[PDB]
RNA sequence: GUAGGGGAGCGUUCAGUCCGCGGAGAAGCCAUACCGGAAGGAGUGGUGGAGCCGACUGAAGUGCGGAUGCCGGCAUGAGU
RNA sequence: GCGAGAGCUAACUUCCGUAGCCGAGAGGGAAACAACCCAGACCAUCAGCUAAGGUCCCUAAAUGAUCGCUCAGUGGUUAA
RNA sequence: AAAGGUGAAAAGAACCCCGGGAGGGGAGUGAAAGAGAACCUGAAACCGUGGACUUACAAGCAGUCAUGGCACCUUAUGCGUGUUAUGGCGUGCCUAUUGAAGCAUGAGCCGGCGACUUAGACCUGACGUGCGAGCUUAAGUUGAAAAACGGAGGCGGAGC
């Protein structure tokens, strides 16, 4: 019982919610908005709704795996 | 911390309304009514003196007015608001003219409306208050 | 007889709290009137003349008050605690 | 492992409960309408600490006017003589010489019209 | 004395003219509104104007009334001719409920109060 | 249709309503004979009496 | 100062550990004008009848006025 | 508010531009009044000077001073 | 579906009292019946009895703040506490909004339950730590009121 921990080497997390205080209602999310859903998946190259950069653009080349030589 | 009194005295006065402008002595008899003019004044406390208003029979108002100045008694009643010239209202009953005008220039609350009783209202030169010894008050601006 | 912003009126031998005079347990502290706290009445420069002295008596963290604060529609609540300190004097007047 | 409230809100309710009292129904006694009507409430110390600080000043105020007149001086005049022979009194203790003090206030007037012309 | 509990070994509670009707069938207001005429009142009168109130409660209630004036004679040896009413009041019992049917499928918690009458009988005597 | 009421009533108002439901107390007098007690222009219950005896003891 | 990001902390339980209390009375509950910058926390008095406060550290089903929220109790409408 | 367009030199109108304000702004004023005029509230004070705006009574403060106007209650709502 | 608790032990209340009873008031047992079988604590809404101060010319988001009255004196005779009269002042809360007292949403009241989490030996960051051109195990094995072993693989090492 002695001891005691480094200080800044454990932060408590945050509880989201509970209060004025605090962080009041919305919980980061502010007032609506697809975002304000439980709900999974949006994702994360979901680009507007759209064509993305990644499927505007030209495929180059394959992929050969090939001998690869250590330092 | 500051000066609280206690309210002795009940101080009477005699204003004579005999050729003075309606608004005019009606400010000066609101005051005194009110009480402002006492140093020691206190606004949870009805201070102020007795006025005896003789004469509201000899008042004067600014022409034309008396022929142009409306009141307006609402009743109830569809067709009711009722109408009155000044010179109606004097003739018929003229302490109900001054009784208007001064009490238009007193709180509305609780407070002012008990105050209007501080007001005794004539006719005339005769009050029957001789009892209560009356300072006979002026008409001035200080 | 002001002192640090409130004027008062004293008349010989009494307290009065004002705020962090500097001292402890019986300092003596001395003040230049405003106002005669009595006869003949003499005011101003014709009265700084005319002083009073008044020894130090306590110090103080006064009454607890509360200091809260309500915007509606927006959860705007503050609640903070305060106590205003201040020194006891004891008038001692020429 | 679960912790039921168990206690914390009867003690945060019973804070609230205590605070307000004297209350007039409902207000007094049932937690909502109490919080709330202390929110409210709150609005109210605030302005009204400051608002006193107003009111008072108003009180101080006529009592001088008062006196000045109760000679022959309007109120701005007696402060404004009291300005210039810079007789620098508060007027707190103007009202309480004014009301409490006579000869004094009468004095203070002779001073400041003095002072005036 | 010490302890709580040394007052618990040295003194028992008497109940001085006092009884109660428990768990009677019958709505609190009701009773009480005989039972405000009894209160105060030379105790042989609670006995007469319990006789000629009209009201379904007065019988209950008369009933409490000897038995306040019995316990207050006997355990507790009291003064028949100077007793009277010093409190009365009645309060809640475990209310009664039960089902109602209405117009067509609704239903209803009809609630059939009891009532605590209560009686302490007194001495009354002005010096 | 169907009138209902706006908002619920108060423990204040809902016992001024009450004040008057206030019962009135058999005005009550000592019958002659027997001695209980009778109501005025009714026969004392105990007896039978209402200047010789009627319903019987 | 709204959404928002940041900073320091108050309380709840379970847990490791120490200080330690308790039938001359634990927790819980009830009253109050004390203390803390606030979450809060102490003093004493009445309740109760066998358990518990405090410090440091760890882990959370960890703080409710709202959801026409769920369970339960009791009010209004009504002596209608 | 100033710039323009669509409108009917209509709108608590709409679509741009531009400054400030409310949004997210309490305080005084404009009777009342998100936007307007003054002004950006870290606590305490029964302390003092000012801003817009005011100073017969309600309601703090000149029923002020001098040179005038209108007599119509204009003031206290419009035009050829 | 909701359902739990007398006491240490039934020693479970002979017996007298009002009542048909129910229920209670004694007694007697017990440490306690401030445990008596509607039997541990007994919060709050909610209903009542008594008492203080108040209230029948008054206009109100029910508060605030100032003063007077009356009352009380166990953190309590002063910055008092309870209550009150008079004054000034003052548009419930939440959510939703360009803008809410809103005649816009929600809700009778009080309890109690009620919502930003967990997993992966994934990703990327901030704080910290241990070794540091080096850093590290996983499955398992053995022991296990403890942990140690386990290089198979992983990350760094050079880009284009
Ligand atoms: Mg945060
Ligand atoms: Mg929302
Ligand atoms: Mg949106
Ligand atoms: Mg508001
Ligand atoms: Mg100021
Ligand atoms: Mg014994
Ligand atoms: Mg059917
Ligand atoms: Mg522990
Ligand atoms: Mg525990
Ligand atoms: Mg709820
Ligand atoms: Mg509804
Ligand atoms: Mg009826
Ligand atoms: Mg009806
Ligand atoms: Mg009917
Ligand atoms: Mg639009
Ligand atoms: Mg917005
Ligand atoms: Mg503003
Ligand atoms: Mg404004
Ligand atoms: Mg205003
Ligand atoms: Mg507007
Ligand atoms: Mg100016
Ligand atoms: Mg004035
Ligand atoms: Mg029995
Ligand atoms: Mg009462
Ligand atoms: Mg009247
Ligand atoms: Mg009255
Ligand atoms: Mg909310
Ligand atoms: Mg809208
Ligand atoms: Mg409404
Ligand atoms: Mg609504
Ligand atoms: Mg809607
Ligand atoms: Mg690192």
């Amino acid at each position: 019982h002695d001891l005691k921990p480094t200080p800044g080497s454990r932060k408590d997390r945050k509880r989201v919610g509970r209060g004025p205080g605090g962080t009041d209602k919305t919980a980061g999310r502010g007032h609506k908005g697809q975002k304000s859903r439980s709900g999974a998946g949006k994702g994360a190259f979901f680009e507007g709704g759209r064509s993305r950069l990644i499927a505007r653009l030209p495929k180059r080349g394959f992929n050969n795996v090939g001998t690869t030589y250590e330092v | 911390k500051t000066y609280i009194p206690k309210n002795d005295e009940q101080n009477w006065v005699v204003v004579d309304a005999s050729g003075v402008p309606l608004g005019r002595l009606a400010t000066l008899i609101a005051s005194r009514i009110r009480g402002k003019h006492r140093p020691d004044f206190t606004p949870n406390m009805i201070q102020g003196d007795f006025v005896v208003v003789i004469n509201a029979a000899q008042v004067a108002l600014t022409g034309k007015k008396l022929d142009d100045k409306v009141y307006t008694r609402y009743t109830g009643y569809q067709g009711g608001l009722k109408t009155e010239t000044a010179r109606e209202a004097l003739s018929k009953h003229p302490e109900r003219v001054i009784e208007h005008a001064v009490f238009g220039m007193l709180p509305k609350g609780r407070q002012g409306r008990a105050m209007h009783t501080r007001l005794k209202v004539y006719a005339g030169e005769t009050h029957p208050h001789s009892a209560q010894k009356p300072q006979v008050l002026k008409t001035q601006p200080l | 007889i002001q002192t640090g912003g409130k004027q008062y009126r004293v008349s010989e031998g009494d307290v009065i709290r004002v705020e962090s005079l500097q001292g402890e347990a019986g300092d003596k502290v001395e003040l230049k009137a405003l106002f005669v706290g009595g006869e003949q009445t003499v005011f101003g420069e014709d009265a700084g003349k005319y002083t009073v002295q008044a020894e130090v008596v306590e110090h103080g963290r006064g009454k607890k008050i509360y200091i809260r604060k309500y915007k509606s529609g927006v959860q705007y609540r503050r609640r903070t605690g305060h106590r205003q300190n201040f020194t006891a004097i004891k008038i001692l007047g020429i | 492992p679960r912790a039921k409230t168990g206690i914390v809100r009867r003690r945060r309710h019973k804070k609230v409960l205590k605070r307000a009292k004297g209350f007039w129904g409902s207000r007094s006694k049932q937690y909502r309408n109490a919080f709330q009507t202390l929110l409210n409430a709150a609005t109210y110390e605030y302005r009204d600490r400051r608002n006193k600080k107003r009111d008072f000043r108003r009180l101080w105020i006529q009592r001088i006017n008062a006196g000045a007149r109760l000679h022959g001086m309007n109120y701005s005049t007696f402060i404004n003589g009291l300005k210039r022979a810079n007789i620098d009194l508060n007027r707190k203790v103007l009202a309480d010489i004014a009301a409490r003090e006579p000869e004094a206030f009468k004095a203070l007037v002779d001073a400041s019209r003095n002072a005036r012309q | 004395f010490r302890n709580k509990k040394q007052r618990k070994q040295q003194v028992k509670l008497r109940k001085p003219g006092f009884a109660v009707a428990k768990y009677v069938r019958m709505s609190p207001r009701k009773v009480r509104l005989v039972v405000d005429v009894i209160r105060g009142k030379s105790v042989q009168d609670a006995e007469d104007l319990l006789r000629f109130i009209p009201r379904s409660a007065s019988e209950p209630v008369a009933k409490v009334l000897n038995s306040a004036k019995a316990n207050a004679l006997h355990n507790d040896e009291m003064l028949e001719d100077r007793l009277f009413v010093k409190e009365a009041y009645v309060d809640a019992g475990p209310t009664l409920k039960r089902l109602i049917p209405r117009a067509r499928g609704s239903a209803n918690i009809i609630k059939k109060r009891t009532s605590h009458i209560t009686i302490i009988v007194a001495e009354k005597g002005n010096k | 249709k169907h009138p209902v009421p706006k908002k619920k009533t108060s423990k204040s108002k809902r016992d001024m309503r009450r004040s008057h439901h206030a019962l009135t107390a058999p005005n009550l007098t000592e019958c002659p004979q027997c001695h209980g007690k009778k109501l005025s222009h009714h026969i004392c219950p105990n007896c039978g009496y209402y200047d010789g005896r009627q319903v019987l003891a």
